[PDB]
RNA sequence: AGAAUAAGCACCGGCUAACUUCGUGCCAGCAGCCGCGGUAAUACGAAGGGUGCAAGCGUUAAUCGGAAUUACUGGGCGUAAAGCGCGCGUAGGUGGUUCAGCAAGUUGGAUGUGAAAUCCCCGGGCUCAACCUGGGAACUGCAUCCAAAACUACUGAGCUA
RNA sequence: GAACUGAAGAGUUUGAUCAUGGCUCAGAUUGAACGCUGGCGGCAGGCCUAACACAUGCAAGUCGAGCGGAUGAAGGGAGCUUGCUCCUGGAUUCAGCGGCGGACGGGUGAGUAAUGCCUAGGAAUCUGCCUGGUAGUGGGGGAUAACGUCCGGAAACGGGCGCUAAUACCGCAUACGUCCUGAGGGAGAAAGUGGGGGAUCUUCGGACCUCACGCUAUCAGAUGAGCCUAGGUCGGAUUAGCUAGUUGGUGGGGUAAAGGCCUACCAAGGCGACGAUCCGUAACUGGUCUGAGAGGAUGAUCAGUCACACUGGAACUGAGACACGGUCCAGACUCCUACGGGAGGCAGCAGUGGGGAAUAUUGGACAAUGGGCGAAAGCCUGAUCCAGCCAUGCCGCGUGUGUGA
């Protein structure tokens, strides 16, 4: 299926993440069709841990798109804030 | 609102099919001076109506056969 | 890296002020500093454009102790940056800490205010900072560590800079041994000898 | 092979060959009988072989060994054929 | 605890920043281009002394620049290379002047795209930087429509240089 | 609001001069190599040549909630005794059938000058797993693997006979959706498992109600793929003619789909100095390096598309392959053999020989992010995350400091 995970920018020993929409047979960074947003596992300063698009991940979901775990998590943990 | 393009009929030879010369003028790319390209087009004649000298507007449709997708719609010209 | 030598050869080559001792006799009578080094010295030696250019680039060079892949680092930056490069290079040169550590009367020498620097003895607002190259962004207060506050290097170099001129832009509390810059000196507070136009002038080529 | 699952893959594969052939062979033999029905200039021999014909076409459409289009083409084909006979 | 423990390479006739002596004597050798050397060589080989870069320094191979030296921007052809020996003419290029129309070129605007990253501008994080990262700008391109009619093209009717 | 703001010349033809004109130089860059020398850290990069041949080791499995079979513990009890066996039960493990995955991820650039790539479009298509609706999951049968027995073999194993299971296979039961048939009528499917339970028939064996997974027919949505049209895509004219399934039509066949895609007839058409055909060379793009710009060179890293998998062909399985560690045939080269016959494919990660001026360890773990499988524990992962060697690149810091005639 189509599904939302996470794709590993960054530096060694430094990670992000984007929040991508991709089909599930692609490569971890390779082709998408869209992006919702950015985690940060680092934080500190005026760095934001998290940030997402919430109209767009509420189409995707929508349309049936299977978020991961750790997804799945970060979305629910934004959403209540 | 169908994507015409008009030309002028240079062959008929083959029964049920015209071909239609379309005049473009292109910008060479560095030269800045305007040259006049051409390209040829088979073309569906349903009923064969078109003959030489015509200039007429085509339509794209499917494949009707091989290098033939054009449909004339109509004579814009005749000839004398 | 840095450069280690005679610090006054270098004065003797250049023939100018090129402040690299502490200033506590004089500039002049420790090396007759007026000719050239070796043995062929007393030649004025009259040298062209080129000549110019690389002479001067030297001397601020050397009165700033910055190698040449960092200087033309500086001066991309400059170029980079908007409004007048020529002086824009001169500010931003002028922010590094080491050079602060001693405008700011902590250190006899430029050279000894790097050795402080380097050993982890100075902070910025209470964090170490060891860089020798650390640009200071304007309302940092400069301060020297409260254990390294009753060194005599310090109370030396401070009582020796007591008398060296004003800069007029910086606030400096000298009991609890602390600087602070408020905003980037202008063009016309630095000594105003050397043009800074030649030295664009000799990387446009 | 290398991967057992690989030798479970290949022969599971014979198998499945030696069964489509007979379905395939079997649907040919029907729309061939019916064509040569036509061909032969009858007509209720012709109505006979596609009544016990579609049945078949259609079985076999469901159970995946053809595509349904196919079978759909296959049908209005014949079915048109015979039409024109039937003046 | 201990300054302890960790500087090399090229060059110094001009172009190009930096000179003296000793040894050979058109030999041995140097060299990117001009070129040095045949008995005081700042050019050879060494010494001292300097100049330039620096955990690097040179050398070779390769691309663009300088090269307006393939010249659209932006060159030339009497004598430096360069006008066919000379006509006629096909395709092609170019077209005196007036009135009117059309809207292909032309101009302005709207809409869709121009994947992400990279380039540029303003911030954030690692003691700074390299590096990572947010936002924006940009991607001169292409396609579809709406409006204008000065110039070119197309259509009709004229005029005489 | 900011997104740029940028352009240097010198030496050398002459006794001397001006012009023309070639050569050389000062800059920025490389996946670079060599010589002298050598302290450290962070981030990156690392066979450009022989798509040359390859030793060993690892790089795709998973499900007992699909199915028989065999391993059957702990025990509630008994016998004789202290150990075993057995009734009833029973937690674990897996050879085989079956369901998914193996078509993804990973590698290379040989071929390819256009069935590839880039830009803009359009009409005749398909699509598992995912999501949203709709309608159902009833009743039978014939086998077979494993398992015994016999023959044959060096092995892989092959063959004869007997019997068994299912979510394996095939009829039968009906058609809210579907297919064709002009209205007319006709045509076409399902598999059950796990957790509970009020009442009822009854061995709440089961039937019955609920939930979970799963299965069938169909509409739509995305996701992915197939097909068509116009424009652009290296050098050579000391390559000027190329094409007979070739160009168009009709009937039929074929594909999921348009089409000379295939076939039989009908006519002689079609392309080309706007460069057809032929020869050489070469994956393409975003982009990279330079430049004031216009341009010039180029396609190392990363990302999108394409092609290939020892060489040449062909199809089967499926939703999707002409299939990178699948099948079959032929070939070249290495190997085993009982001489009957068999085995292999590092352009997957380290490694070796060789070629070269020259490019590295036969290292760790699923800890994290993804992938496959299962409902859940969990397994597999040389993808990935980290280590090793290397001044290869960029950036940063050290080899100290003051006085000292
Ligand atoms: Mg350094
Ligand atoms: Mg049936
Ligand atoms: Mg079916
Ligand atoms: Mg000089
Ligand atoms: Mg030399
Ligand atoms: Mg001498
Ligand atoms: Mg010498
Ligand atoms: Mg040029
Ligand atoms: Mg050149
Ligand atoms: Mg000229
Ligand atoms: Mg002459
Ligand atoms: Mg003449
Ligand atoms: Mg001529
Ligand atoms: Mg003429
Ligand atoms: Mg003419
Ligand atoms: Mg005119
Ligand atoms: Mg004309
Ligand atoms: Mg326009
Ligand atoms: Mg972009
Ligand atoms: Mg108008
Ligand atoms: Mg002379
Ligand atoms: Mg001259
Ligand atoms: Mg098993
Ligand atoms: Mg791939
Ligand atoms: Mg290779
Ligand atoms: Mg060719
Ligand atoms: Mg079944
Ligand atoms: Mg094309
Ligand atoms: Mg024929
Ligand atoms: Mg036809
Ligand atoms: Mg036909
Ligand atoms: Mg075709
Ligand atoms: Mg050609
Ligand atoms: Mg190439
Ligand atoms: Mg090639
Ligand atoms: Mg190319
Ligand atoms: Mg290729
Ligand atoms: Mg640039
Ligand atoms: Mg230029
Ligand atoms: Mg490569
Ligand atoms: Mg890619
Ligand atoms: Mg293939
Ligand atoms: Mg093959
Ligand atoms: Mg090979
Ligand atoms: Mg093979
Ligand atoms: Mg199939
Ligand atoms: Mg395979
Ligand atoms: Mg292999
Ligand atoms: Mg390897
Ligand atoms: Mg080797
Ligand atoms: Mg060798
Ligand atoms: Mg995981
Ligand atoms: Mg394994
Ligand atoms: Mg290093
Ligand atoms: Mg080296």
């Amino acid at each position: 299926m189509v599904t939302i995970r996470l794709a590993r920018g960054g530096s060694k020993k430094r990670p992000f993440y984007h929040l991508t929409v991709t089909n599930s047979r692609n490569a971890r960074d390779g082709r998408f069709v869209e992006r919702i947003g950015f985690f940060n596992p680092v934080a500190t300063g005026g760095e934001v841990r998290l940030s997402v698009d919430q109209e767009r991940a509420t189409y995707w979901l929508g349309q049936g798109a299977q978020p991961s775990e750790r997804v799945a998590q970060l979305l629910k943990d934004a959403a209540k804030a | 609102t169908v994507r015409t393009l008009t030309g002028r009929v240079v062959s008929d030879k083959m029964d049920k099919t015209v071909t239609v010369l379309i005049e473009r003028r292109v910008k060479h790319p560095i030269y800045g001076k305007y040259v006049k390209r051409s390209t040829k087009l088979h073309a569906h004649d349903e009923s064969n109506q078109c003959r030489i000298g015509d200039l007429v507007t085509i339509r794209e449709t499917r494949p009707l056969a091989k290098t033939k997708a054009w449909t004339l719609v109509d004579i814009v010209e005749r000839a004398v | 890296a840095r450069y280690i030598g005679p610090k006054c050869k270098l004065s003797r080559r250049e023939g100018t002020d090129l402040f690299l001792k502490s200033g506590a006799r004089a500039l002049d009578s420790k090396c007759k500093a007026e000719n050239v080094p070796g043995q062929h010295g007393q030649r004025r030696g009259r040298l062209s454009d080129y000549g110019l250019q690389l002479r001067e680039k030297q001397k601020v060079r050397r009165i700033y102790g910055v190698l040449e892949r960092q200087f033309r680092g500086y001066y991309q930056e400059a170029s980079r940056r908007k409004g007048s490069t020529g002086e824009n290079l001169l500010q931003l040169l002028e922010c590094r800490l080491d050079n602060v550590v001693y405008r700011m009367g902590f250190g006899s020498t430029r050279s000894e205010s790097r050795q402080l620097v380097s050993h982890k003895a100075i902070t910025v607002n209470g964090q170490t900072v060891n860089i020798p190259s650390y640009q200071v962004k304007a309302g940092d207060v400069v301060a020297v560590r409260e254990k390294s506050k009753n060194q005599l290097r310090i109370a030396q170099a401070l009582e020796l800079c007591g008398q060296r001129g004003r800069v007029e832009w910086v606030e400096v509390d000298l009991d609890k041994k602390a600087g602070t810059f408020k905003s980037a000196p202008a063009r016309s507070d630095l000594s105003a000898d050397i043009n800074e136009n030649l030295i664009v002038e000799l990387y446009s080529k | 092979a290398n991967t057992p699952s690989a030798k479970k893959r290949a022969k599971q594969a014979e198998k499945r060959r030696s069964h489509n052939a007979s379905l395939r062979s079997m649907v040919r033999t029907y729309i061939k009988n019916v064509v040569k029905a036509i061909d032969a200039k009858d007509l209720e021999k012709a109505q006979a072989a596609f009544t016990a014909a579609v049945p078949v076409i259609d079985r076999m459409a469901d159970k995946g060994i053809i595509h349904k289009n196919k079978a759909a083409r296959h049908k209005s084909r014949l079915s048109g054929h015979i039409k024109a006979l039937s003046t």
